[PDB]
């Protein structure tokens, strides 16, 4: 990983919250960092540009300017300070590293703001094996199912990535200012339970990753 | 004089080309906001080939066209002076 | 990539008359386009070069005019050998690129078809087939309706006709038709006939032929 | 402020088909577009730089056109690991813009 | 004839090919040769360029590059090496001669590619001479019928070209992978037979040329 | 001198004219692609005239015109230092 920012934030209504952006590789003095943002369902909406070495940085002409942006020349780690939000501030913010060329070759993982008044919730993770009388076929779905968690994201794996294939996560659900999602996995009936199976679901709002194995109903 | 009126010019060619995407990079409609054009525009701007590619329009932006054009063009009035006499001198005897 | 754009597709136009083919560029391009004639089944062949410029061999008809993003082929009068498609090409800046084309078509006095019918060869017969073809040549315009019969009775099968594109000697168009069947089929019978109706004639065309 | 416009907004294609992206600048750029893919929750990924050559690491299916106002992605095949939205955006005169993108479906 | 290449290909689908273009004439240092393609009932689309002499090709940008161009230096030859092919890729091709100011000069008579999995077939030329009892007209209508021959095409002439006055030769039609056409001639009554008039069906794509003289019916 | 430095130009005129069109052909979008304005361009190059008609877009295009530049405005920093010699010995005498 080369850009990389936190997993996601929240921020009371009129408060201000700064973004971070560690970069290994190569550090270069003619580097840039930009920063875009995609709300929900939406594009890329550049928001600003700042090389750290020098230091300017210049911002979108046509947004209101909420943010400023900031680098430490000795950390490579660089700076967005976004200033009195509201929730049309809530989406996705990515950093991008361009080398001065005009693109944007490297991209960050994208940090997550949620603009809310409502608390942060660490979520709850039930596991999900077949019941005790379903005919299994050659291959087995099972799942685990994350309930009431608040503000999104939360990363879902499956035996921690080693079993990546078959998976679906399912988009989250709102309720009562908390979400639910789930994630599906399979197997062939052969391997399992002979092969055990756990899924790992990270919340990084809330700092918890938590473990369930997928056990039979014993 | 024999290569160091040539280096001073690339010197300046060099940091003409960086300041320029500094200066230029911020004012909606510029050009000259990529490192490599930016090069480019510093030699069409040292010799004054005036080709009309890119060119700046910040202030800043101009007062790094003004350097680029002084210590290029007395540069190039002393690489080309330099240029003249070795390969004239040379096919001279 | 610069696009060229050739309207109209088709030009009607009337022996000896004068003929102007619009080429529009989608940007300008100065004079750098150049023209060529592409007839039925040859290569193509450059006509104007630079716009206006003519080429040495070329007849004095043609007359390369314009400039900038509107473009004119033109032919000070017309006649039958002229007929042909006809392309445009830029060469301003790359790539090179090529014109939709425009075919040229001519309104001509009205002609009646030259029917001939043709028995299947002697050597034909010893294989295992006998196709009987029927030329309709030189008629205009193009729309005519052929007809088969074998001893009177209206056979719709094993027929493959073809028509010529607008032959440029005379600007008129032909037509042909094999008749497939087998050699067993073909001794059966005795008569075979072939009729067009054109429009020249309210009174079908008619021929003829009788292995007995 | 240049504007890209990526028409149409969604492309229906079948399997193993040749597909093509457009994209057309409000004014000439030359060739400084490039193109980005974004899958479903993961970032965006560079595919195209100036509007031809290719990124190293980059399936050979992608092939970039086009010089101007107008330009082309195109994919020589399609398989579907390819369903993303794809995204231009122009390097050419500041700001750097973006398209309003276009999703692939199968 | 300046530019030269071969009649007609017939390709496999998925196999490949290699197209050839000797140019008598000048060989000028600065000349370059382009590749004109043109599918049936369309237009001219450019494929590529080559300069002989230094080396370099540049292709079409928008087009699936299928192709690879090449030269022999001191042969006066050029080649286009098209690879894979898919019925898509039948077509007319053209070589152009341009001297470097801009437009094609001279163009080659054009190489037909039919890409099937279909077998080469050369044709059968059978005469056609007007019926026993036909009443002659001052001019005398005859032809003669080439008959099940793949792939396209077939040079058809008459007296082997003396006699162009009056002729139409017709497209052909297709039918369970074999072709077939004729040909129309005319000459004045008086003069046949008492002149002896022959068509003469060169095939290129399975190299056979075949004489037919349109004799009465003896 | 007399017409040496005067060959060279030449030399370089051709050459760079060649050249370029060779650079330029290939990039979607360049003007500088028949050997004509190819040439006319180098004229317009090695003299600073900077007229506007054609310039490079390639990066090598770029290089073939930074050597016309440099041979040439030095060629032409000798051609126009002799044309000014002999046509002002001539009405001086």
């Amino acid at each position: 990983v080369q850009l990389q920012q936190p997993g996601a934030e929240l921020v009371k209504p009129g408060a201000s919250v700064k973004l971070s952006c560690k970069a290994s590789g190569y550090t270069f003095t003619s580097d840039w960092i930009h920063w875009v943002k995609q709300r929900p369902g939406h594009g890329l909406e550049w928001i600003g540009e700042i090389i750290p070495s020098y230091g300017r940085a210049n911002y979108n002409e046509k947004i209101q300017k909420k943010a400023t942006l900031t680098a430490d020349k000795s950390s490579s780690t660089a700076f967005m300070q976004l200033s009195s939000l509201t929730s049309e501030d809530s989406a996705v913010y990515y950093c991008a590293r361009e080398r001065g060329d005009g693109y944007f070759a490297v991209w960050g993982a994208g940090t997550t703001v949620t603009v809310s008044s409502a608390k942060t919730t660490p979520p709850s993770v039930y596991p999900l094996a077949p019941g005790s009388a379903a005919q299994t076929n050659s291959m087995v779905t099972l799942g685990c199912l994350v309930k009431g968690y608040f503000p999104e994201p939360v990363t879902v794996t499956w035996n921690s990535g080693s079993l990546s294939s078959g998976v679906h996560t399912f988009p989250a659900v709102l309720q009562s200012d908390l979400y639910t999602l789930s994630s599906s996995v399979t197997v062939p009936s052969s391997s399992w339970p002979s092969e055990t199976v756990t899924c790992n679901v990270a919340h990084p709002a809330s700092s918890t990753k938590v473990d369930k194995k997928i056990v039979p109903r014993d | 004089a024999a290569g160091a009126a040539t280096v001073l010019l690339v010197i300046v060619l060099l940091a003409g080309s960086y300041l320029a995407v500094l200066a230029e990079r911020g004012a909606p409609g510029a050009q000259l906001i990529t490192y490599p054009r930016a090069l480019w525009w510093s030699v069409e701007t040292a010799t004054t080939v005036g080709y009309g590619d890119l060119y700046p329009v910040t202030l800043w932006g101009r007062l790094v066209a003004v350097v680029v054009m002084v210590a290029g063009i007395t540069s190039f009035g002393l690489v080309t002076a330099a240029l003249a006499t070795w390969f004239v001198g040379r096919e001279q005897e | 990539d610069i696009l060229l754009t050739q309207s109209p597709a088709i030009l009607s136009v009337s022996p000896g008359e004068r003929v102007s083919f619009s080429c529009r560029a989608s940007q300008s391009i100065g004079t750098d386009i150049h023209w060529y004639q592409q007839r039925t089944n040859g290569s193509p062949r450059l006509l104007i070069k630079y716009a206006s410029e003519s080429i040495s061999g070329i007849p004095s008809r043609f007359s390369g005019s314009g400039s900038g993003t509107d473009f004119t082929l033109s032919i000070n009068s017309v006649e039958s050998e002229d007929i042909a498609n006809y392309y445009c090409q830029q060469s301003n800046r790359w790539p090179f690129t090529f014109g939709s084309g425009t075919k040229l078509e001519i309104k001509r006095a009205d002609a009646a078809p030259t029917v001939s019918i043709f028995p299947p060869s002697s050597e034909q017969l010893t294989s295992g087939g006998a196709s009987v073809v029927c030329f309709l040549n030189n008629f205009y315009p193009k729309d005519i309706n052929v007809k088969w019969k074998i001893d009177g009775s209206e056979r719709q099968n094993g027929v493959l006709n073809s028509w010529t594109d607008q032959d440029s000697k005379d600007s008129t168009y032909s037509m042909s038709s094999t008749l497939t069947l087998t050699k067993d089929e073909y001794e059966r019978h005795n008569s075979y006939t072939c009729e067009a109706t054109h429009k020249t004639s309210t009174s079908p065309i008619v021929k003829s032929f009788n292995r007995n």
